[PDB]
RNA sequence: GCUUACGACCAUAUCACGUUGAAUGCACGCCAUCCCGUCCGAUCUGGCAAGUUAAGCAACGUUGAGUCCAGUUAGUACUUGGAUCGGAGACGGCCUGGGAAUCCUGGAUGUUGUAAGCU
RNA sequence: GUGAAAUCGCUGGAGUGGAACCGGAGACAGUUGAUUACGCCGACGGCGUUGGCUGCUCGUUCUAGCCCGACAGUGUUGCGUCUUGCUGGCGGUAGUGGGUUCGUGGCGGCUAGCGUACGUCGGUGUGAAAGUCGACGACGUUUCCGACCCGUCUUGAAACACGGAUUGCGGAGUGCUUGUCUACUGCGAGUCAAAGGGUGUUAAAACCUUGCGGCGAAAUGAAAGUAAAGGUCAGUCUCGAAUUGGCCGACGUGGGAUCUGUGUGUGCAGCGCACCACGGCCCUGUGCGUGU
RNA sequence: ACCAUCUAGUAGCUGGUUCCUUCCGAAGUUUCCCUCAGGAUAGCUGGAUCUCAGGCAGUUAUAUUCGGUAAAGCUAAUGAUUAGAGGAACCUAUUCUCAAACUUUCAAUGGAUAUGAAGUUGCAGUUUCUUUAGUGAACUGUCAACGUGAAUGCGAGGUCCAAGUGGGCCAUUUUUGGUAAGCAGAACUGGCGCUGUGGGAUGAACCAAACGUGGAGUUAAGGUGCCUAACUUCUCGCUCAUGAGACCCCAUAAAAGGUGUUGGUUGAUAUUGACAGCAAUCAACUAGCCCUGAAAAUGGAUGGCGCUUAAGCGAGAGACCUAUACUCCGCCGUUGCGACAAGGUCGUAACGAGUAGGAAGGUCGUGGCGGUUGCGUUGAAGGCUGAGCGU
RNA sequence: UCUUAAGGUAGCCAAAUGCCUCGUCAUUUAAUUGUUGACGCGCAUGAAUGGAUUAACGAGAUUCCUACUGUCCCUAACUACUUUCUAGCGAAACCACAGCCAAGGGAACGGGCUUGGCAAAAAUAGCGGGGAAAGAAGACCCUGUUGAGCUUGACUCUAGUUU
RNA sequence: UCAGAGAGGACGGAAACCUCUCGUAGAGCAAAAGGGCAAAAGCUUGCUUGAUCUUGACUUUCAGUACGAGUACAGACCGCGAAAGCGUGGCCUAUCGAUCCUUUUAAUCCUGAUUGUUUCAGGUAAGAGGUGUCAGAAAAGUUACCACAGGGAUAACUGGCUUGUGGCAGCCAAGCGUCCAUAGCGACGUUGCUUUUUGAUCCUUCGAUGUCGGCUCUUCCUAUCAUUGCGAAGCAGAAUUCGCCAAGCGUUGGAUUGUUCACCCACUAAUAGGGAACGUGAGCUGGGUUUAGACCGUCGUGAGACAGGUUAGUUUUACCCUACUG
């Protein structure tokens, strides 16, 4: 007998994408090879984000892409993101962007190409910068989800701003007792 | 079950020391407290206002607020498997500066001064680590005027 | 608890002293004679007795020297007197016992075995106050005195002999008498 | 059928099962519960200090 | 070596009896129109300077009580952990480490800061 | 049609002392395999590894005894401050010399399991068949060890707790509506489109089709209602709860995978994703509170 | 009443709840509830993972602190309580014995905090707060310098979803009620429940030690006359019992006694010859073994047989026996890491208990559908049963 | 003397009503917690919630005398039909597996477990010690936010009736 | 400056009031207990309403929910003080209340949706009316005519632990015994034994272990009544007592009572005590207890209750295994 604890012996991890998409699996294969051989944490990050679940890859905004590219020194670097690149109607001027991504929406692609930009795939990025040179790694906001709005301390505890699960919205839906001092108390 | 009043079981905890009752000496109020300082909590029964709870008596905390005649303190409290940093507003009379932190500050001051002096004078960097007391070294003991005494166990004697 | 393990307990001389302090820069040196199985037990019992006798414990003291004492002449027989203090199930008593042996360590081992046999007393309940060599005419125990006779003679009356490396069964007759 | 039976037998073991969690180190940075007047003055001071 | 005002630690500073007290000072002290307060100029308040160290106060004295410190009590009492340890049990000792307190004995009897002054 | 299990009869073999069944390990009966080199098995050597038992020989630590000298004593022979013995420390140690302790010591002897730096060799197998050899030996028999009846409630079941005589077949977390999280897929500030219409004859399918509808894109208040752009720099001033103009435009600071530059696995500097911490502003409700 | 239907009425209650391996693995506790056979709630648990690559720890050291229990005290306060002494009560100084709801004093175990980069020094700005006052307080700055400041060990942190549990019981120590209880109620820790294994003849908890499947070696507790693997092994004592004794929990024994025997303590007498009768003795104690005290009902229990310079009691010595424990060797799988152009193979180190429960794998099995691959009156399904394969 | 609406009157009684109680006395017997007759401060008798009697009647409860007897001392014998054996016919209950004991420990009363005592086919007729034997999801007790019959000064209603 | 003590003073005393000394709190502070307090937190007295308006933070219980209570601030307006300062009720630890509804106060407020005015009604904010089972249903009994789901989580009978109580046996001797503690007893104390008493517990059994007594029949234990063999007496003998080895063998017939017990009559060697599921109901009986019928007394408004009394009230199955008998 040996006095050790086995509760945390096994670590849950994704050794390959849960997706059955053949192209996603091929990309995971390619970047597993690249990470293993080049030994670059950039390739490791790309592999991990390829194998991640779609929940962890929130959509990215063309406004964020433009902001990243406009910063001093980033004008010529290639922006790499495993998140879908969406179009931002609030963005009026779009600079020249060189982006490698899994998926780019129609409007964002049209605007990027019209502005003189370039869109490539992850394998093309592998051919361009096998070690990730001259890259700007970006992703969408992970905590910006309606589901995440409901996470945290329970709505009925002090100093809690968690969103409750309510059938509807109105004066008749969980707004009387425990929400205002005129009814018992307020938290 | 026990009653859950505020001062249950504090008969001796909140009492004054023998031949120590009466007027409170004024160095207690003259002492300077600043936010970030460490202070020990020892309730003074003679001041019923701003008293700490019995669970914080004899505990050390860190000041985060300084009011006219009181201070806000962050004290660690054990609750099941978590240690909560509770915030309590205690008056000055129940508070005493903690000496452990000031001793550590003095040690750090001395370390910095020694390092600076050695560097300026060109000496090698001296050792600035506390070390556990090492085993005793080799030495010699002389018996001159200290001849060994032969000891033996003593017989049992009926001590009525 | 303490046990007198090992045939023929060894004898050690142990010298120690309290660790000097500022108020007592020079400390007295104490010395004891201890019979124990090995020197670790010797030191332990030394500190036991020294803590009993003087205000000092192992933490505040040190062992200047631990040495083994060997019998000067194991080629001669002596009578040994042993003054000991021991505790029974009811009270505490002082005993004086006598033994005959070629070594003081052997005599002390005999004392431990004899106390175990006759009073069911274990080594942890016995303190050996003193061990000395007594002259023939200063002995006061009949068992030892009856052997101080130059004309001593006696046979071996009923000798039961154990066969060692043979079969259990035999046709030989067994003889217990040998004239 | 007495059924009060309070005890504290296995509670320390349960608490230590996952380790006793000490408080974080950023708790001393927040100014929650600090004097309103001091906070007001601090806000005014921070609003006006010239960056360069 | 001192006095006063304001203090810090709050008896090593307290309490009892007694001796001494230079100079400043403190104090007692004289008066009660006025301010002020009382049954009462006793207290409090006001105007003074004849007189006194008598008291307070300060220093000192006591095989003084108290207080404080140290030794002894004592490696004792008690106690962490160990034993297929002894004992019917109550309990007891051993191993491994911590480790007191009375009685009794001896010593000490305020230290000191700011400001002003005396010698 | 097929024709199971429980149960039962016959023939042959074998066991059979107050249960029987069962696990582990052999043996027997039985079943089955078998192309000089090679297969299936054994023996003796070598080597690797883990050992088990048992001796000598050097030294090391602490120590003598024998031997010599004086003194003190006496369990004392032979014939009395005698002698011979013997003992005790004390002082010597030349020579001789054993105990005790172990060594980052030296040299051997016997022998085990596992594997094969590998050798020396025997059994058997190359048409059947018989024999021989090898392996199993399973609900057969016999031995040695172990062995209480399952399911369930229970702190506790082999229980003198309940269900269970035996066998076959059937037999129990499902459908749907509504939520939430998670995984995957398509599109993405959009997405899905309903009823419906048009078409479709392998026509209940598939295909086409939406000013409008659901959810999302804006919150807040009971409601009337209102409804989310500031940072920095420089001005005028009735120096205030004022005003003006440019530049930038989604805020500041700290930590931040990665990226970039530069030194020597490591260091420094720069731009910083997500996220975290600490703040700042903006919308709405409300209290206080002014005016322009 | 009977018949049909509402009606498969509801049940916090009883019973059942059907394939295999792998990994992780509890609770009987808190709070609220007309709540006490039940729920919700927190705790304990599983899974998914994600962000990173030094700050943590059921352990110590240093420094500083908290406490009023053990001990101690009442010739110190309060409350009891005996006796006298010096000046019937009274005073003085004493004295015997005490306190869960007394205490001057006060441990051991114990609790907490701190032990550097989120730090130390300066310089140079902000404030409407604070001060008579740059006087402070705090903050700000791509400010300048300094560079990791006890031991040991070790990767750390975050979020979400959810199960079972919410009758416990036992033991060392402490402890309340009770005469006690295999009784009732608590504190710390460890266990059983959920757990097998060696030993205690037998046993949920005791001693040893925790578990893949095998082998060799060595052991723990326990043992070595036969049951029964290991000595009638070695040394010294004690014990005779007309059923002696014989090994933690443990399976009852006391007060009081013995001129049985063995050792010790003390006090005397005795060779100027001690006790008995016309050369040691006497007396009182003490503690080992043995004996009396010691009576229950089916026949019976050191486990049994038996054992008497033991095969009993006590102190010891060599050797030997024996675990699922330790070391090494092989194989299986899990975990971590890694190599290889692969939903795969391989290497490598450590690891492998499990009830309730949760996940994963299943070229485990069954019946359909859209497809695909084939077999069949030269014999499919079904049924009975030898050679093999797979944990 | 306190006190009530009235304070149990006539009667009757250790009663089918008296706890103490096997009340005390007498009667019955050798012997009586029994019977009967008396006594009555009656726990808690009592007058149409009827009191006290009462001839006749009673498959009503009780005590005694006589006659009679196998109820008994103390059992025995006989008869019919069973059981028994045979021919024919032929079920059921029950069944985890099974059936020798002592002690131990264990869920505190074992057929199984441990240590001992032991242990030899196959059967017929009896037997009622055990199988904590079988019959039945304890009709006793408790729990359940399960019922039902009945009652009322429980809560909420209602037919009917009066105004 | 208190409690109290000492010493003085007409009536005045142990106790009225006046005076001086001492007085570490030995008093008082609304209440229970415990803390705290001496130019005060106590007593006397002056003035006052901070027991006011407002929002956040925190402590306590704790899930780190709510209420209640409290703490330290911040803004307003005030009270006392010469001022520093103190003050959000009581020196501190208890003294209390959700939703819905009603009611009141507040804005020169919002809404009544065909346009407006005024009533009326409804809203936003803060209080009160109360849930004491106090995190908050609206609530009387009986069942013996009873029922259902369960419970050995829970009682009544046995068994198990304990032995207070019950029974039995010892040690020291103060006394009894004409004298004499021990012939035989033995107080005050004290040590044990037993489970034939009754209790305590709730471990087993509630999908049932047939629950009193008697009859019948075995066997076992003794703490010995008788008999055999003995020892000691307050043993000269019918007789009687104590003790030892001793359960081999006996320990009866009856009246009353359901009775176990109890009591009496008689004989007898003796009329000993107990166990075996308080032995023994597929062995009996059914007198009692213990369903349903019925009567009385007391209790209850009543249904009904009563270890109070009384009467009547179904006692099933072996053919299986073992044991035993042949
Ligand atoms: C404040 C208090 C309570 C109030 C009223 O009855 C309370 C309600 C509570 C509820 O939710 N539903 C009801 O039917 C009653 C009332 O009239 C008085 C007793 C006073």
């Amino acid at each position: 007998g040996i006095d050790i604890n086995h509760k945390h012996d096994r670590v849950a991890r994704r050794t390959a994408p849960k997706s059955e998409n053949p192209y996603l699996r091929l990309l995971s294969k390619l970047y597993a090879f690249l990470a293993r051989r080049t030994g670059e944490k950039f390739n490791a990050i790309v592999l991990k984000r390829l194998r991640m679940s779609r929940r962890n890859r929130q959509p990215l905004s063309l406004a964020k892409l433009a902001r990243a590219v406009q910063k001093a020194g980033n004008e010529n670097k290639t922006v790499v993101t495993l998140s879908t690149v969406t179009d931002d109607a609030r963005l009026y001027t779009v600079p020249k962007i060189s982006v490698a991504a899994l998926h780019v929406t129609e409007g964002a692609r049209a605007r990027i190409l019209a502005a003189g930009g370039e869109i490539i795939t992850l394998d093309q990025l592998a051919l361009k910068s096998p070690k990730g040179e001259n890259t700007v790694f970006l992703q969408g906001p992970r905590s910006a989800r309606e589901a995440e709005k409901h996470f945290g301390p329970a709505p009925g505890v002090p100093h809690s701003h968690t969103k409750p699960y309510v059938r509807s919205k109105g004066r008749k839906f969980e707004r009387a007792r425990g929400r205002r001092a005129s009814r018992a108390y307020k938290n | 079950t026990n009653s859950k009043g505020l001062r249950r079981g504090t008969r001796y905890m909140f009492a004054r020391d023998f031949r120590k009752h009466g007027v409170e000496h004024l160095s207690t109020y003259y002492t300077q407290y600043k936010r970030g300082d460490l202070v020990d909590i020892k309730t003074n029964g003679a001041f019923q206002k701003g008293m700490p709870f019995k669970a914080y008596h004899g505990r050390t905390g860190r000041i985060f607020n300084v009011t006219r005649g009181a201070v806000g303190i962050i004290v660690n409290k054990r609750v099941r498997g978590n240690i909560l940093p509770k915030r309590i507003n205690i008056r000055i009379e129940h508070i005493k500066p903690s000496k452990c932190r000031t001793d550590f500050l003095n040690r750090v001051k001395s370390n910095d001064e020694k390092r600076k002096a050695a560097k300026s004078a060109g000496q090698p960097v001296p050792a600035l680590k506390r070390l556990p007391v090492a085993p005793r070294g080799a030495h010699t003991v002389t018996t001159q005027n200290n001849e060994p005494e032969l000891l033996a166990p003593l017989r049992f004697e009926i001590v009525a | 608890p303490t046990k007198a393990l090992g045939e023929t307990l060894n004898e050690y001389v142990v010298v120690g002293r309290k660790i000097p302090t500022e108020k007592e820069p020079v400390t007295p040196i104490w010395k004891m004679q201890i019979f124990a199985t090995n020197h670790v037990i010797a030191k332990s019992r030394f500190w036991y007795f020294v803590s009993m006798l003087r205000r000092v414990k192992k933490a505040n003291g040190e062992i200047l020297s631990i040495k083994q004492v060997f019998e000067k002449n194991p080629g001669t027989v002596k009578n040994y007197g042993v003054w000991l203090k021991y505790d029974s199930r009811t009270g505490h008593h002082n005993m004086y016992r006598e033994y005959r042996d070629t070594t003081v360590a052997g005599a002390v081992t005999q004392c431990y075995r004899d106390m175990g046999a006759r009073h069911r007393a274990q080594a942890d309940r016995i303190h050996i106050l003193k061990v000395q060599t007594v002259k023939a005419e200063d002995t006061k125990r009949a068992g030892i005195k009856m052997f101080h006779d130059a004309k001593i003679r006696f046979p071996l009356p009923h000798r039961v002999t154990k066969r060692k490396n043979l079969s259990v069964f035999t046709t030989a007759r067994q003889n217990t008498h040998f004239a | 059928a007495k059924s009060k039976n309070h005890t504290n037998h296995n509670q320390n073991k349960k608490a230590h099962r996952n380790g006793i969690t000490k408080p974080k180190k950023h708790i001393f940075l927040s100014m929650k519960g600090v004097d309103a007047k001091f906070i007001k003055n601090l806000r005014f001071s921070r609003k006006n200090n010239k960056r360069q």
